[PDB]
């Protein structure tokens, strides 16, 4: 693990082209210059619950707009068929790597946010919250399945194991 | 049951004489959050939030600039804890802007033609007696 | 003409030049800042817009789908500001 | 943590009124950790103090040597004891670049 | 194609009685009610108690048939299309079935874009020969009663909870036992069985 | 005609309230609503080089000295900044009005003097060396335009009372009143001889008035027409040609009128201006006209 | 008398005699009101104006409040000025705008006020309703029955 | 080259749709002569 982390450091240091000075772009400054955006201040757990609900709503609005009424996205971002599908329904409802990769990013964020929610409900602990987040960021390849829809994430996953052997 | 504080130091001196009403305003806000929309229009259901937010901020503003009943420390505690709005107060201290609804109703980025809402037009300069309800706010004539 | 009409013409030139050359109407006048909103506004908007199955909000059904293409970016900032186990 | 068919909990009633918990936040000595104890577990600790940072953009910090000493002996568990970089003679960045340029590996280094 | 034009084609009883008009321009806002290819939507308020009218059809569907983009009445005489085609000839014959309509639309728009962009493309030579009976029933004064908010459908059920703040009219809707109340958009456009006409 | 057919002078972000030709005529400096004054070399390729900032108002009036070495312009914030043509540095600022300075003129020949007029109803005489007003003439209505005679004895002021007023520097009294406008006077300018003063007004008529030791006593010497004012209520300024043969005055109908000095006949009426025109100026040697307008562009007409 | 009638954008500086002399000959009879007017695209002539924002919106709100305004035409019938609108109220109220202190000041409407923010469920700062005009507007005694009739006639169709 | 670079820029604007998302306030005026003059139609004027 130490040898692999050294290799990662050397590959970071070697292919370092200089920052290539661009024109600054400021996406969130152009959003709040429009009339469609407001700004407030909120607890992090509340915004995380909001982001999980919004991503859930986006994904099953994409499901319900494609008339795929025989699929179900549960609240932990598993996509399951409600019934047994025909050949035509199975050829119709096959999603690509974009939908599934975004679904698994939302699964990882809901794991993190639900860890904070069960902290803020008084259900778990503070130390068990820290250990739960450490397990989440050490075991994404075992808790999500992001690797199936983009395989290059193994570069990340092995690295987390190296850090788990480092610490 | 009350608002969870985020200071964790004890509140300042004159806290105990403004708390029944702050908690009563805070209980009033939790009513408006949970009202189901049925015969309330899409913009109309958010109007009580801006009214009660106006009321809480006006209450601390009256106790510090009019009645002089509160120190700087208790005043700035209520701003930090979210009982009063810092930006709404800073507009009420301006010259013409003294019964303002919202910060939406003077924001010129929020309108099509880059202007305030008709909320902010003096009722004598409408000269007709038309009835106004601002869509942002529900207001009938600040200015 | 008469003194009253000249006084009226002077008054309706003074008010005109006052409101037409105000300091908030100069060339590079950047107008005021958008300020913070009460935190209950977004809360009741998310509460009323539920699972988007209500008929009343059907016109927003299109807008939410477009916001899907920014849900990675909204993820990043969400996890960029995770609150630090010494924080409540 | 939550089951698959459980709808997500609303913040305004399940979480908004609950007192959160005790955080982790190690107990500091009031005499030995004196120039640090008042502010050490705040979010952006010395933010509204003009003597130690600028403003609320929170960009440039200016501490005193007791503060740097106290922050230094609070962080000994994550730091090293290497005073000079002569430790990294064949084990540093340019050495590993020379190793990658050739076919050589280092016995404790990358391949 | 798209349309993307500046300053719509309007008459004077739709553009309001104020010489000072604010309108917004939306680049590809809606689709045409006839052509179904999207165009630039212009939207203004006519007066004070009016309705916020907007343009309904393309620049092209008003170039082909010499009408206003929101009321679909003539620019010069101000009468329905079936009346003006009755007081003239009818040699346009725009197709109503789908693929023929879009094909004819593409080709006539190519003929428009292969010209100056100022004249009625086929209606000009037959617009020289004019001054029929249609000049003797053309409306002289503006009919500002079109620019008028709809009947409040909560007030018809006696449940208008806005009351005096409701901008919609609290007055009688027209009896549906009337030929004058069917009025399709496309029937008014193509000059087929318009009861006003 | 000298190297000028028409060109186009741009750079301005707001209406160009005033522009004057270099006393030499080789170079030019303009300013307006943009709170910027622009100098573009007239000859060669007509390109600006030096910009003079330092104004928290509308550089309403812009002027030049006989030499033209020192240029002084009047802003809308009640402060006048004096800038030399060379090196462009705010060199002598004089602040004495309580309201907007509408216009300023610099006395030629005699020891340096400057006159200003404002919405406070006063007219003030400034000596550039004193940092203080020398004389103050309270009118009662807003003053829009002011000019000195060539003898530096008299101040000529146009206001909103429709009556041009003449002030005596020694007596400090209302020496003369001129009747003949039906509405506010927006712009006054003396002939290079001292002989005649040109006026624009909201009464729809350009009037020449003759100022002399021996005057007819009813000095409506000539009247010209064509120049339109409207709801914009822009200050309108007019200019004399280098030889006094031509009269130019801007209008709100985007037309550069230029009448014949002796026959009062519209010599020119050029177009090419989108927005209302605020000032028209003549090159001191050649037949070149600079037209400045609210469309933020300049033209160099050549006759 | 020297230049083409309309091509556009003359490269030399013209004279008033060489551009604004009228066209000779009689008009052709083969043009209508739309075809004889110098129109730009099918409905008239549109050119970019550069009117001041304040003065524009002043006259606009003056018309929208009262019913009169100044004329924004370039020349029109040649003349320095005139008013366009309900002309009788212009000279009546001396031609004032909305942005100026009015002449008429009478008959102001009456509304509630409880500006203290201390009495919960009694505060209405700027949300105060009028005392005279009232909410939900039920129509009339016969308007209801005739609307029931017209909805019943709608029911006989579908 | 000036004529072709404009169409090049209009084609290239598709490639990155929103990096520094768009900004708009050139709110302008146009003077319009209605060309169907009536005594009462505009209200009382030749233009608008
Ligand atoms: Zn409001
Ligand atoms: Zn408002
Ligand atoms: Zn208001
Ligand atoms: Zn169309
Ligand atoms: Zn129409
Ligand atoms: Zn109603």
């Amino acid at each position: 693990s130490y040898q692999k982390l050294l290799k990662y450091y050397v590959l970071n240091a070697l292919k370092h082209r200089p920052p290539k000075a661009q024109k600054k772009r400021y996406l969130f400054r152009s959003f709040k210059a429009t009339k469609f955006f407001q700004s407030t201040k909120l607890d992090w757990v509340e915004v995380g619950l909001q982001v999980c609900r919004q991503g859930y709503n986006m994904l099953n609005l994409l499901i319900h707009r494609k008339n795929l009424n025989y699929l179900h996205l549960d609240y932990n971002f598993n996509l399951k068929p409600v019934k047994t599908l025909t050949t035509k329904e199975r050829k119709k409802s096959r999603f690509g790597n974009a939908f599934h990769l975004c679904r698994e990013v939302l699964r990882l964020t809901k794991l993190v946010v639900d860890s904070h929610v069960q902290y803020r409900l008084g259900n778990v602990d503070a130390f068990q919250l820290a250990d739960g987040l450490q397990y989440i960021f050490a075991h994404v390849g075992q808790l999500t399945g992001m690797y199936r829809y983009k395989y290059k994430l193994m570069r990340q996953i092995r690295m987390c194991k190296d850090l788990k052997h480092l610490i | 049951m009350p608002k969870v504080k985020r200071s964790r130091k004890a509140p300042p001196d004159g806290w105990e004489l403004i708390e029944p009403t702050l908690d009563e305003l805070d209980q009033k806000m939790r009513e408006a959050e949970t009202e189901p929309h049925e015969g309330k229009r899409k913009v109309e259901s958010l109007w009580p939030i801006f009214r009660i937010h106006h009321q809480k901020t006006r209450y601390i503003f009256d106790l510090f600039y009019k009645r002089k009943a509160i120190s700087r420390e208790l005043y700035e505690y209520c701003i930090k804890e979210g009982y009063a709005d810092k930006n709404l107060i800073a507009k009420w201290k301006k010259q013409g802007y003294e019964n303002l609804c919202c910060l939406r109703c003077i924001q010129t980025r929020d309108t099509n033609f880059g202007t305030n809402c008709i909320c902010r037009v003096p009722k004598s300069k409408l000269e007709v007696g038309r009835i106004i309800e601002c869509t942002h706010c529900g207001c009938r004539g600040c200015s | 003409m008469s003194e009253e009409k000249l006084q009226e013409k002077a008054r309706k030139w003074q008010q005109l030049q006052a409101k037409r050359y105000a300091e908030k109407r100069k060339f590079g006048f950047v107008d005021a800042q958008k300020e913070d909103m009460p935190p209950e506004h977004v809360r009741k908007i998310i509460r009323d817009h539920g699972d988007m199955t209500n008929r009343k909000f059907r016109h927003d059904k299109r807008v939410y789908l477009g916001a899907l293409k920014y849900m990675p970016h909204a993820v990043l900032k969400l996890l960029e500001n995770m609150p630090m186990p010494w924080e409540q | 943590p939550f089951d698959d068919e459980e709808p997500p909990l609303d913040y305004a009633d399940n979480i908004l009124d609950v007192e959160p918990l005790e955080a982790i936040q190690l107990e500091l000595d009031p005499e030995e950790d004196a120039p640090v104890l008042d502010w050490f577990y705040d979010h952006q600790p010395l933010r509204d103090s003009r003597k130690y940072v600028n403003g609320s953009t929170y960009q440039r910090w200016q501490f005193t040597l007791p503060m740097m000493s106290t922050l230094y002996r609070l962080a000994n568990q994550l730091l090293t004891d290497l005073v000079d970089d002569n430790y990294f003679y064949l084990f540093d960045l340019k050495a590993f670049f020379t190793s990658k340029a050739l076919n050589m590996a280092i016995p404790g280094g990358p391949k | 194609n798209w349309e993307d034009a500046d300053f719509p084609i309007l008459c004077q009883t739709c553009l309001g009685e104020n010489p000072y008009i604010r309108m917004t321009k939306e680049k590809y806002g809606k689709e045409c009610k006839i052509c179904a290819r999207p165009f630039t939507v212009f939207r203004w308020c006519p007066g004070v108690r009016m309705r916020f009218k907007k343009t309904e059809v393309c620049q092209t569907c008003s170039k082909l048939k010499n009408v206003c983009q929101t009321c679909l009445l003539d620019l010069e005489y101000g009468l329905p299309i079936q009346v003006r085609d009755a007081g003239l000839s009818f040699k346009d014959d725009m197709p109503k079935s789908d693929v023929n309509k879009e094909y004819y639309t593409q080709n006539m728009e190519r003929e428009i874009s292969n010209s100056d962009g100022t004249r009625p493309v086929g209606m000009l030579g037959k617009a020289t020969s004019t001054s029929d009976m249609l000049l003797k029933l053309a409306r002289t004064t503006p009919y500002y009663k079109r620019n008028r908010p709809h009947i409040c459908s909560f007030w018809v059920k006696g449940e208008c909870k806005r009351g005096e703040e409701c901008p919609y009219r609290h007055e009688k809707p027209t009896d549906p036992d009337d030929p004058l109340a069917d009025q399709n958009i496309k029937d008014r456009y193509y000059g087929i069985n318009d009861p006003v006409a | 005609s000298l190297q000028a057919p028409i060109m186009l002078l741009s750079g301005h972000e707001g209406e160009v309230y005033c522009c004057k030709f270099h006393p030499n005529g080789s170079t030019l400096a303009s300013a307006g609503f943009d709170r910027l004054i622009l100098l573009w070399n007239v000859y060669g390729d007509c390109d600006n080089y030096a910009t003079l900032k330092g104004h928290s108002g509308a550089v309403m009036e812009l002027h030049y000295n006989t030499d033209g070495s020192m240029l002084f312009s009047a802003s809308t914030d009640k402060t006048v900044a004096v800038w030399d043509s060379e090196t462009g540095e705010r060199v002598k600022r004089l602040k004495g009005h309580t309201s907007f300075v509408n216009s300023c003129y610099p006395a030629r020949r005699g020891p340096q003097l400057v006159c200003t007029g404002s919405d406070d109803g006063t007219v003030k005489l400034w000596d550039i060396r004193k940092k203080a007003a020398i004389q103050t003439f309270q009118n009662t209505y807003q003053v829009l335009a002011v000019t000195f005679n060539d003898t530096s004895d008299q101040i000529i002021s146009g206001g909103i009372d429709n009556d041009i007023k003449v002030w005596d520097l020694r007596q400090n009294k209302l020496t003369y009143t001129m009747r003949g406008h039906a509405d506010s006077v927006t712009g006054l300018s003396l002939s290079s001889e001292g002989s005649y003063l040109l006026s624009n007004a909201m009464d729809n008529t350009v009037r020449v008035w003759d100022v002399r030791p021996f005057a007819p006593k009813e000095r409506c010497v000539k009247i010209f027409q064509g120049n339109v004012h409207n709801f914009e209520k822009n200050l309108l300024r007019c200019s004399w040609s280098p030889d006094g043969s031509k009269i130019a005055a801007g209008s709100a109908d985007r037309f550069v009128y230029v009448w014949d000095t002796t026959s009062r006949r519209i010599l020119y009426k050029l177009p090419g201006h989108a927005g209302s025109i605020n000032e028209v100026a003549f090159h001191p040697d050649e037949p070149i006209i600079i037209s400045a307008s609210s469309d933020k562009r300049l033209y160099m007409g050549e006759i | 008398v020297h230049l083409d009638p309309a091509v556009k954008e003359v490269q030399y500086n013209p004279t008033y005699e060489t551009m604004f002399a009228p066209e000779f000959g009689p008009e052709n009879p083969f043009r209508t009101q739309q075809m004889a007017a110098p129109r730009n695209m099918l409905s008239g002539y549109a050119e970019p104006a550069h009117i001041n924002d304040f003065m524009f919106e002043q006259q606009r709100r003056t018309f929208a409040t009262y019913g009169y305004a100044l004329d924004p035409s370039l020349d029109n019938h040649q003349v320095s000025a005139k008013y366009i609108g309900s002309v009788e109220e212009a000279e009546k109220n001396q031609g004032l705008t909305v942005f100026e202190t009015g002449q008429k000041k009478t008959e102001k409407r009456k509304k509630f006020k409880e500006n203290d923010a201390s009495n919960i469920d009694g505060f209405l700062g700027p949300w105060a309703k009028y005392v005279d005009e009232k909410d939900v507007a039920k129509p009339s005694e016969e308007e209801q029955k005739e609307l029931d009739e017209i909805t019943a006639k709608r029911q006989k169709k579908g | 080259r000036v004529a072709l670079e404009k169409s090049v820029s209009q084609k290239v604007a598709a490639a990155m749709p929103v990096r520094a998302a768009d900004k708009l306030a050139p709110a302008q005026y146009i003077r319009y002569t209605p060309s169907q003059q009536g005594v009462a139609f505009n209200s009382g004027a030749k233009q608008r």
